[PDB]
């Protein structure tokens, strides 16, 4: 035919029309734990540890 | 997803394993443009320069359309995501006004779904004439509530346009309807706009506009005249990650709207 | 990341709501102030601050002062949403308070109103904890730590082999955490009790 | 009113009024039978009105 | 498929327009691997390098 070829996205290789990438996810930020902030903290050096109370 | 982690029974007790999950999310580039022709002998006796006039009003327009397609849902694109509006109406982010007693209270029931989400409200968009709406509202006790009660007085000038300190933003571009939305809130960090072409102007001396069916209507050369196009290329994405809060992509939503109450 | 948030999280519902602890670990911070009787309802009386102030009474007659709160995700917004009968807001003072002002610091009484933010907060079970939060100790053991294995095996209870990382072309990550809970509640003059006396209080939901 | 120009994309920039209308201000009470011109909390009969003005 | 030309018929004849077209081909990576044991003993008492031998 002579007239009304053009070129449409039909026509091309995926190679040719790509998806734009981007490398970031999308997630929000991990939350930190409420008792490892909150409580007091002390260094453990064995399995138990313990204290003498007032009765 | 998130993996899990698991108490150990005791010393050489059996450990376990755990796995993760990801997914994908898209953005589509969509084109609006339009274009003007002027007759040359009209551009060269005019004392106003037309082309330079035109050309603001031109970017407005283009403005305008990208305003109403992502917010309310009006000739949008069949390929762009749901608008902020409608998205968050199927959600259930939705407050019907005058369901508390207060319009405070409903502005407080919105952050309140937002907070339950995971997301936090970091500003407003708003009708026309919010802000005289707010002026002219009263308590059950029949007093002013928008201020303090020591400036509440009809002598004394309104405050800034404001609802718990984040600015109203009405909307003065004409773009939106009131029987749709008084107020709409959200983390504007989520909502995003993907620029694929930037609005470029092309001057044309040749060629021709021509109908629908093939017809020549107006002929550049053979007929002495110019014509402007303009073309943006556009893609939106209102963007909720997976909160910890509601893992759920059915009622999950960044954005949350204050909706006109209902007829008789 | 997701490995050390996943551990945070275990540490919390272990501590806090008491779910799937440990046997050596004694009761947690929400099941030990209903067991003791540290408990109030959700609107037994006029507004949340009354509720509040029955939790800081109860800790009094135990011997022990409130110092700070966790509490439910979205608990801010529904304080300043907050009328009382004639129609004025609760939650700060009414001559200072209108629509177009900012809201304050998340606060209850002067303490930071802590919201937990992880889906660890079960707000069927209670909206807000209060307590003397000094009475309340995590002992790190071990940090957490990571180590990566390209040799070995993933194994059954059995003794049968379910995934072996030379012959099945894989590897693995470990992660191992070391970690004690203990909550310290003293002889006080007060409440000479070990079954009644607490130093945290709890208001739960409404109804069954 | 004021809402009615902001709907027509204009600003109200002053007024004009009949006569003995600040008198008529200074009486204005709700339905409670409170002042409406001046806050209630900080007038009573005694003190000076305010200089005529509105919003 | 291939794009096509033409002759013009004489100076002022009417061009003819073509158009050209692209498909894709898809090659996947398979694994082939073996495992050879040898006791240690075997190793030290060897006097021939058994594992650059065996490669």
């Amino acid at each position: 035919a002579g007239f009304a070829n053009i070129q449409g996205r039909a026509d091309l290789s995926d190679v040719h029309l790509p998806d734009q990438v981007i490398k970031d996810v999308l997630q929000t930020a991990p939350e930190a734990s409420v008792l490892l902030n909150r409580a007091r903290k002390v260094r453990m050096s064995s399995k138990k540890t313990k204290q003498p109370v007032l009765a | 997803s998130l993996p899990d982690a698991y108490w150990v029974d005791g010393d050489t007790g059996l450990k376990q394993t755990t796995k993760n999950i990801w997914s994908n999310v898209f953005m589509t580039a969509e084109e609006l443009a339009v274009i003007v022709p002027i007759p040359d002998a009209l551009i060269a006796d005019s004392d106003l320069p037309l082309w330079d006039e035109v050309k603001p009003l031109l970017v407005e327009a283009i403005g305008k359309k990208v305003d109403d397609a992502g917010i309310f849902g009006n000739d949008k694109p069949a390929s762009w995501p749901a608008a902020l509006i409608p998205g968050a109406i199927a959600a259930g982010n939705s407050v019907t006004l005058g369901t508390g007693d207060d319009i405070g209270v409903d502005v407080a029931t919105l952050g309140e779904q937002l907070a339950l989400d995971g997301f936090s409200i970091n500003g407003f968009i708003s009708r026309p004439g919010l802000h005289w709406s707010l002026v002219g509202l009263r308590n059950a006790q029949g007093q002013p509530i928008y201020t303090p009660p020591l400036s509440t007085g009809l002598n004394g000038a309104p405050p800034t346009p404001a609802l718990y300190g984040f600015p109203l933003n009405e909307v003065t571009s004409g773009v939106w309807d009131a029987d749709e939305a008084i107020l709409l809130g959200a983390d504007w960090s989520k909502v995003v706009i993907g620029i694929r072409q930037d609005i470029t102007f092309d001057l044309f001396s040749e060629g021709v506009i021509s109908d629908s069916d093939g017809k020549v209507v107006l002929n550049l050369m053979q007929q002495d005249s110019k014509a402007l196009r303009v073309v943006f290329r556009v893609g939106f994405q209102v963007a909720n990650p997976m909160t910890r809060l509601n893992p759920n992509e059915a009622t999950r939503y960044p954005a949350g709207v204050i909706i006109p109450a209902g007829g008789g």
